[PDB]
């Protein structure tokens, strides 16, 4: 387990488009 | 972990009486973590010792004090186990006695025995010492039961076992949750949070009890009084008890009516069928307290404010806030309910943005504590934070389909059906059973001890008694456990007056009827009182679309962040062997990291059209960029159609 | 044709009631049908009265305590939930309790109206120390079986158990053509007599099999 | 080295390289398949050949 | 019923000599079905039709 | 239901938009969030005929991932058919499974036609059956078809056919393991039999009644069979009748 | 269809159910096999519940001759140790004798357990659920109602102290430790075996990932010879089980006349495999991926059947992945001279007529006794009271009885081996 | 390699 | 308050009727109660008529033959034990058969009285060859349930009008735990499945009525 696998990505959720 | 091998993870003949040969983890940690035995201790050099009684001319000198000894010391002596039987005073009975000499098992005349172990449970740990009829179990199932005894959940009303082992009052006095009176006097004040005892001739002692606190594992650390006001109390008498103790001693499960027989497929392969009494009688219900946290930080745009002026919300969802933006103590919160209301200054009045803390999906309960910590109040807040709000939410969980139930002898199961008490099999007196267990799981797993406890527990219920049987109890007779159980059952039958309790043709079996039709089963079945435990852990998870990883743009993993399930390479192989090509291609691109095909697929599903063809997933482009960044000129090419043309390098990143 | 007689009737210390009935002559296996139908209806489809809600003055959730009261709120709820009552009006009722000072609060301290009656005025509820006041308001409703909370202000809901009959047993004996004699034993909690639970179960069965008598 | 022994023997007994290689590979293949199948069936496991 | 669909599926898998090819045909047919129907579920109707066409 | 309402959310949204009065995606999402009664009806009419793939964590062979048809159940646990447990090597003592849902028409067709659990009968590694009944099913069949000399109430009675024997057992006239005779015309396999007729009796006609250990065949002189009576147990009659009913239907 | 079921008038264990399912699939299809399996599941679940099968302590029946068997074994052990103490035998012969004694006592006790189960109570729940093949074995009933036997040290050495109790009687502290040794060994074995099994499966997948069926026929005349797998006298895998799904590379012929049983290029089903086994061909030449000359793969004719469907493989089937998975799936599923020899005991009382016919060389056996080692296969001749002896020795056998002796009832006569 | 790039695998229904 | 609806009804060739009924809404646990009680009463406590004894001219024991009759006494007895009759009078009746010559002896050849109705008029009984005369006398009685036995040959008559009863309990949940009973009844044709259901319900109501007004 690493920290980098718990951070979301910046973008528009497919749902919000 | 990668360097430890077969030799290190095994049992060494020098572990005898110092490290338990049973209690270990299962999996990558098997044999690498151990447990100290019951009587073992560590001396001032750092070596584990264990006690022995001296034997002079075949006589065990229990008058003298135990002689402790390390592994190297007890290699030249002939040491006998703690299950050897001695007669009046101390002489050892028998003509041949098992001993250990130089890490080997031999037999000698009982005039050449040097030391004898103090107790028959000197070889096992404390968790394994709590399993009655342990010598009738396999070692793997003993391991399972000892490990699962430490995953039991404190229940709403705990209850002592009927077939306890004798170490229960000692396994609870060290956790420091049971209160005993150090004074031989009277009790003057009893309360849910305070106890006071006045010495017969002396000062008053006062104790405060913890109430509905929270452990590291979200269980409850309650403490309740036992005594009443104006009660005569002796020194060393139990005054208060913990969340897993009844009256002095450990109580991790409950005693319930059990029958060993198959149901209509609901007992299949370790599944468990229980009755509905375990739900409405509040058996196997527990309190779990969870903690939620919200942070008020300071952004470059501005600070964050905790208030009820939340955007895009109506007054129907701000009922239980305390006019400061934080929920009130004693409020029932359902899923998605706001706990603390927070606003962030976004940059683009109509400027605040909502990131208030809410209950996670699938969580509900009462709010029991709302603690606030701010730098003004003299609290050590994080470097960049300006308010830390912590909310504690408690709930009562009942036994339900999907929960794990266990016994002390290694028999685990998952509940698959909860029958109304008029569908469960019933006894020749009209009593429906509480749990039906499959007997198919008993002989292949060699945990016969569960079939002894049940029977003794049956007698214990019928005789209003509680039995303390110690492991390895066959040093007194040829078959001590069976004879004691049969004698107890016969005594219960004679005392109660009901002949159907115990039968001589089938000792442990009595007639049982069908609650659905009223017809008796073809043959009598084994029924008794079994001590079952409810294990911890919130595992159900599902996802359609959520957050994605930073580099690969693949869905995150984890229940707490709407994570996806991993489709490893073994699953890819399985799909390749089926001949599936479209399921595999949809899994690999459209449902994981085809950054443009995900939205198209979702839009096609919502609108009802057909899902379009995918493109190149983002992880491949990331890999090509990384390989180029490694000074490799790797590229993708499109072959030329005609003769006198060059192949053209294709630009994926467009 | 057959004659149903009551052989024995007792009353336990907790005001629960026991009744044994002899039914004969049935017809070579009709005893099992009758007995099992009666047992299923008695244990499953009888309406009872139970305390469905409670409000304890001074608290607002189940995980609290009252100063001077030996029991915690959750224990008081678990004791009130097992209080047996029998109502005469087909409406929910409110019973009021207020005890002060050194006392052992019991079911006799609950004062319902003239309609609701407490079967056991010895049910333990709480122990109050000197200077402590316990004030409660209970709500009783009609129902059947186990009702789970569905989640009227500050009243703590309870998982109600309307089960007026606690144990049913039966045995078919040979009363010799071969004839059957059914022996039916009923244990109730005292809300209703065993004879009135047998009567209600028979009424439910008759109403259950009536629509199939001549419609088909 | 069993492969080398078979190849050396067959490259003379027969005289052509291609057939010697084929026969040596065939014998080694049979040995390997039989050994693996025997090991698997010792524990009572059945897989097709 | 579900059983009926299962029997029809097995019926189409045989007489086709290629489970993959007949899965592709069922997919195509169901696609056309839904397309010219949006104007029961597509794959189900496709299997029903193909079974009824096998006479 | 909790898993299904999240796995099939886009399909539920589409059917709410199309077959109901829902205007936009936001309204459908808030309706789902508030757990409207219509949501469960839409989900139930969405998931029917929609295959879903179940996988166990160690996928050692291609039978570790199999397609099923979902049925909405109330609880937190996935209900698995007991006949597919050996294929998954799964037991109900804490095991967990992962559920995937195909999206495209090709994917659903492939799941139904290739990966469906009702089509995975033989082991792809050896060709042997893998959906055979095991554990309690085997014990029940064995008990039904065994022989119990202790309980043979009604032994020796003759029956017209298998249904007559089953009805007699259902009433209680004949015990489960009684040795009775049933008039069955067909192929019979009886262990512990003898190919040599035990007793041959020629009546006052051209008819011989050869009595084997478990059979009684009346045959015309230099002719064909006229009747066959099998000596069997009503449990075996029940087993064979169940097999025959499953095959015929 | 069209195949009427046979009335199975017999007991139905797991083998019979598996046979019935296979027959149903072979004759009726895959959805009637599914229906039949569901119906059988329902019937079994119903009548395992009506039976009231349970487990008790008296259901675990120990034979009543366990005590006398243990007493006789202990008497033999005492004689052996008294011989060792007096210098008549060395230490490794005392060890060998006591190990063989307790292994023979364990085998005899297991036989007595099975006979007692099959004789007194043949409807016992433990016997019913272990003999039918539902949930159980014979190495587990042995440890429940028989005797645990000889165990091993954490290093591999056989502890000469055996476990003489079951789980019904209850082990002692010493037997619990000796059992925990092997329990731990197995636990650590499983923990460390899972990674190796996964690694092997991955390596297999990568070695043979490109083996996909692309061709219909490579047009060859090569294949291998399939024959039964036998351990000398005994066979382990019959030829019919090894000949299922293969394709013949040459026409096979019955070895009694000129009747052909298969032509060239013909897949073999269960019926043809059984016919070949019945007629005793003992060798069949078949096509194979070992001998097919295609383009970096196998063809449809050299592969043969796909075993999951009982048909020839389809086009574009990844048979390499299937092979790797088939080899790797059972990867995680991976005491001294007992019945591997054979003692010969004469149940007669008569004089010895061995004379000097066979080559008897004096020999000291694995125990402390002295006997005669024989390598010349010779038929034993002994005056066995009423009639003579027809016993046959084997090469390398060890005979204990010499001439001029008096043999009694069931006295030890010889030992025959079965095939530093 | 069609798995790594994300194409239809050349086996099964993606054969041609 | 529920509604019983006959979903399906059939009349098989052997004149054996079939019916399926849906009963709903039922409370939880009442589906099993109603189904099991109805099944027991239908299969064990309904009155019917069957051939109790028979006399054949030319024989005296079950294991005997009749010249010219393909079947023996045992086969004829088994073919007559499943003959379905329905009597209109509580008095035992006697039927007489006297077919002769080449013929297929079926149920229609039995000369029962006006009060006895043969449900299946073509029910195979025997096959007579040339110059064969089958003289038969059948006795019909009123009884309940399959009744095995210990001049006229005594038979194990099947008095059951109802042949088979199955029931299943589904969940008719709309949105508590409601149950739905699906009851399948196979009758030999002497009674329609709705008449059998009506008689079973009448028997159950008569059993449970006296347990209501007194105790
Ligand atoms: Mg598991
Ligand atoms: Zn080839």
């Amino acid at each position: 387990s690493r920290l980098g696998d718990f951070i979301e990505a910046d973008g528009e959720t497919p749902e919000d488009e | 972990r990668e360097r430890a091998g077969f030799a290190v993870r095994d049992i060494h003949p020098s572990h005898y009486g110092r490290i338990c040969p049973i209690e270990t983890p299962e999996g990558p940690n098997a044999g690498l973590i151990g447990s100290l035995a019951t009587h073992a201790r560590v001396n001032d050099y750092g070596f584990i010792e264990t006690p022995f009684w001296r034997v002079e001319e075949g006589r065990v000198r229990k008058d003298l004090a135990p002689v402790y000894m390390t592994a190297d010391q007890e290699d030249d002596l002939r040491v006998a186990p703690g299950d050897v039987a001695t007669d009046d005073a101390g002489y050892i009975l028998g003509t041949t006695i098992p001993v250990r000499y130089r890490q080997d098992f031999t037999t000698t005349t009982p005039e050449r025995v040097d030391y004898v172990a103090l107790s028959p449970v000197q070889i096992i740990s404390v968790a394994t010492s709590l399993i009655p009829f342990l010598e009738h179990d396999d070692a793997n199932r003993a391991l399972m039961g000892s490990n699962m005894q430490r995953q039991a959940v404190p229940l709403l009303r705990p209850e002592r076992p009927l077939v306890g082992t004798g170490l229960e009052p000692q396994a609870a006095r060290d956790s420091g949750m049971v209160i005993t009176s150090p004074v031989d006097g009277t009790i003057s004040y009893v309360d849910a949070t305070h106890i006071e005892v006045t010495a017969d001739t002396g000062e008053k002692y006062g104790y405060a009890l913890q109430k509905y606190q929270r452990s590291n594992q979200d269980t409850c650390l309650n403490q309740r009084p036992i005594v009443f006001e104006g009660d005569r109390v002796q020194r060393g008498q139990v005054i208060a008890d913990g969340s897993a103790t009844e009256k002095g001693e450990l109580a991790l499960g409950q005693n319930i009516l059990v029958a060993y027989m198959p149901w209509e497929g609901y007992n299949y392969e370790d599944a468990i069928l229980i009755s509905e009494r375990l739900v409405y009688d509040d058996v196997y219900t527990s309190i779990h307290i969870e903690k939620f946290e919200i942070e008020a930080r300071q952004t470059k745009l501005g600070p964050e404010e905790i208030t009820r002026e939340i955007p895009n919300v109506g007054e129907d969802a701000l009922r239980q806030l305390d006019e400061n933006g934080i929920i009130r103590v004693g409020a029932w919160v359902e899923s998605g309910d706001i706990l603390v209301g927070k606003v962030t200054p976004k940059g683009e009045a109509r400027d605040v943005r909502d990131n208030s803390l809410r209950v996670p999906n699938g969580e509900k309960g009462r709010v029991v504590d709302v603690r606030l910590f701010t730098r003004e109040q003299g609290d050590e807040l994080p470097p960049g934070a300006n308010m830390v709000v912590r909310v504690y939410v408690a709930q009562k969980r009942k036994i339900q389909v999907g929960d794990k139930m266990a016994g002390r002898h290694g028999n685990k199961g998952i509940i698959s059906r909860i029958l109304p008490c008029e569908d469960m099999p019933y006894l020749p007196d009209g009593t429906p059973l509480d749990i039906v267990l499959n007997p198919l799981g008993v002989p292949s797993r060699m945990n016969v001890g569960q079939v002894f406890e049940c029977m003794l527990g049956w007698a214990g219920q019928l005789l209003d008694a509680r039995f303390k049987v110690t492991p390895f109890d066959e040093m007194y007779g040829a078959e001590a456990s069976r004879l004691t159980v049969n004698a107890k059952l016969s005594e219960a039958r004679e005392q109660t007056g009901q002949p159907w309790v115990f039968s001589d043709d089938e000792p442990g079996k009595i007639q049982v009827y069908d609650g659905r039709t009223g017809e008796p089963f073809d043959r009598p079945v084994t029924v008794g009182r079994a001590y079952m435990l409810k294990l911890v852990h919130d595992k159900i998870h599902a996802r359609s679309t959520g957050p994605y990883s930073l580099v690969t743009q693949q869905p995150l993993g984890g229940k707490a962040q709407q994570g996806g399930q991993r489709f490893g390479e073994m699953e890819v192989w399985a799909l390749e062997a089926y001949g599936a090509a479209y399921i595999l291609q949809e899994l690999l691109t459209v449902k994981s990291d085809d950054m443009q095909g995900r939205n198209e697929a979702l839009n096609a599903i919502v609108k009802g059209k057909a899902i379009p063809r995918p493109g190149t997933p983002e992880s491949f482009k990331v890999l090509m960029r990384e390989l180029q960044s490694l000074c490799l000129d790797i590229a993708v090419y499109k072959a030329s159609t005609e003769d006198y043309e060059e192949d053209k390098e294709v630009d994926l990143m467009a | 044709t057959f004659q149903v007689e009551c052989v024995e009737s007792r009353t336990e210390a907790d005001q629960g009631q026991y009744g044994r009935f002899s039914i004969e002559p049935l017809a070579r296996g009709q005893g099992t049908t009758v007995g099992n139908a009666l047992r299923r209806v008695l244990l499953s489809n009888l309406e009872g009265t139970a305390v469905t809600a409670v409000r304890i003055g001074g608290v607002n959730h189940e995980f609290a305590t009252i100063p001077g009261v030996r029991e915690d709120v959750l224990d008081i709820l678990l004791n009130v939930r097992e209080l047996v009552v029998h109502a005469h009006s087909p409406q929910p009722q409110i019973g009021r309790l207020r005890v002060v000072g050194p006392a052992t609060v019991t079911a006799a301290d609950v004062d319902f109206g003239p309609e609701v009656e407490v079967i056991n005025p010895n049910h333990y509820i709480a122990s109050l120390s000197e200077g402590a006041t316990l004030e409660m308001e209970l709500k009783v409703e009609w129902g059947t079986g186990y009702r789970a909370i569905d989640r009227a202000l500050d009243f703590l809901q309870l998982d109600a158990v309307f089960m007026p009959v606690r144990r049913v047993n039966y045995s078919v004996e040979d009363a010799r053509t071969a004839i059957d004699r059914l022996v039916l034993e009923v244990w109730t909690n005292g809300s209703l007599s065993p004879q009135e639970a047998l009567s209600q179960a028979a009424s439910c069965l008759v109403a259950l099999f009536e629509p199939l008598k001549n419609v088909s | 080295d069993l492969l080398e022994i078979y190849y050396d023997y067959f490259r003379e007994q027969l005289g052509e390289d291609y057939e010697a290689a084929l026969e040596s590979l065939r014998r080694v293949q049979a040995l390997l398949v039989n050994e693996v199948q025997s090991v698997y069936q010792s524990q009572g496991i059945d897989i097709s050949d | 019923d579900s059983q009926d669909l299962l029997f029809k599926a097995e019926s189409l898998i045989v007489n086709s000599t290629n489970r993959y090819h007949v899965t592709l045909q069922i997919a195509r047919r169901a696609k056309q079905a839904r397309y010219e129907e949006m104007e029961i579920k597509p794959v189900l109707r496709a299997i029903l039709e193909m079974s009824d066409e096998l006479n | 239901r909790e898993m299904a309402i999240e796995l099939f959310q886009p399909f539920v949204i589409h059917r709410l938009i199309k077959n109901h009065s829902i205007n936009n995606i936001k309204q459908a999402k808030k309706l789902i969030q508030k757990n409207d009664p219509l949501i469960w009806d839409v989900l139930e009419e969405v998931i029917e005929g929609h295959p879903v793939m179940l996988n166990r964590a160690p996928t050692l062979h291609r039978l570790g991932i199999q397609a099923f048809e979902p049925i909405l159940v109330e609880g937190r646990a996935i209900q698995l058919h007991p006949l597919v447990c050996p294929a998954f090597n799964a037991d109900f003592d804490g095991d967990q499974m992962a559920v995937h849902v195909p999206l495209s028409i090709e994917a659903q067709a492939e799941a139904r036609m290739l990966m469906l659990a009702s089509g995975n009968i033989l082991s792809p590694a050896t060709g042997q059956p893998i959906v055979t009944p095991s554990q309690d099913m085997v014990l029940g069949c064995y008990y039904l078809t065994a022989e119990n000399p202790g309980a043979q109430k009604g032994a020796g009675r003759y029956f017209a056919n298998l249904e007559d024997a089953i009805r007699a057992f259902e009433q209680g006239s004949v015990d489960l393991h009684a040795w009775v005779w049933v008039r069955f015309d067909g192929e019979v396999e009886s262990e512990g039999e003898s190919d040599e007729p035990e007793s041959v009796v020629a009546a006052d006609d051209g008819t011989v009644t050869k009595t084997y250990r478990f059979r009684r065949i009346r045959e015309t002189e230099d002719g064909q069979r006229l009747s066959q009576y099998v000596k069997t147990t009503p449990g075996r009659i029940l087993f064979n009748n169940t097999v025959q009913t499953a095959l015929i239907h | 269809a069209k195949s009427a079921p046979i009335f199975r008038n017999r007991v139905i264990d797991k083998k019979q159910l598996k046979k019935l399912i296979g027959w149903t699939f072979a004759h009726y299809g895959t959805a009637k096999t599914a229906v039949v399996a569901d119906d059988l599941k329902a019937l079994g679940f119903r009548y395992a519940t009506r039976a009231g099968v349970s487990i008790s302590i008296d259901d675990l029946k120990v034979p009543g001759s366990k005590a006398e068997l243990l007493e006789s074994a202990e008497k033999r052990i005492q004689e052996t140790e008294d011989r060792y103490t007096r210098g008549e035998i060395t230490e490794v012969e005392r060890f060998q004798k006591v190990i063989d004694t307790w292994a023979n006592t364990n085998d005899e006790l297991t036989d007595r357990v099975v006979k007692n189960f099959r004789e007194s109570d043949p409807l016992n729940s433990v016997y019913m659920m272990a003999f039918s093949g539902a949930r159980g074995n014979i190495s587990q009933v042995r440890q429940l109602v028989g005797m645990r036997g000889l165990m091993a040290n954490p290093q591999g050495e056989i502890i000469d102290l055996p476990i003489k109790t079951n789980f019904r009687e209850g082990l002692t502290v010493t037997e619990y430790i000796i059992s925990s040794y092997g329990a731990r060994k197995g636990l650590v074995d499983t923990a460390l075996r899972t990674a190796d099994s996964g690694y092997l499966t991955r390596r297999l997948v990568d070695v043979s990932q490109d083996v996909i069926i692309h061709e219909v026929d490579c047009g060859t005349s090569r294949g291998l010879f399939v024959e039964a797998m036998t351990d000398g006298d005994r066979i382990l895998i019959p030829i019919s089980q090894r000949l299922l799904g293969r394709v013949t590379a040459e026409a096979v012929l019955d070895p009694s006349t000129d009747e052909v049983l298969a032509e060239a290029g013909q897949d073999i089903n269960e019926d043809l495999a059984n016919r070949i086994e019945k007629a005793g061909i003992k060798k069949v030449k078949v096509r194979s991926p070992l001998t097919c000359e295609a383009a970096r793969s196998v063809c449809q004719k050299c592969y043969g059947w796909s075993l999951a469907h009982a048909q020839m493989v389809d086009m574009g089937e990844a048979v390499g992945i299937i092979a790797a998975q088939s080899i790797g799936e059972p990867g995680t599923q991976l005491v001294f001279t007992g019945e591997t020899a054979r003692l010969l005991r004469a149940p007669v009382a008569g004089t010895i007529k061995l004379g000097k016919k066979a080559r008897t060389r004096p020999y000291r056996t694995r125990h402390g006794e002295e006997a005669l080692l024989a390598e010349a296969n010779f038929d034993l001749v002994l005056e066995g009271k009423g009639r003579k002896e027809t016993f046959a020795i084997l090469q390398g056998s060890t005979i204990f009885v010499q001439d001029g002796d008096k043999v009694a009832a069931e006295a030890i006569l010889a030992e025959v081996p079965v095939s530093k | 390699e069609n798995v790594i790039i994300g194409r239809l695998i050349p086996a099964g229904t993606g054969f041609k």
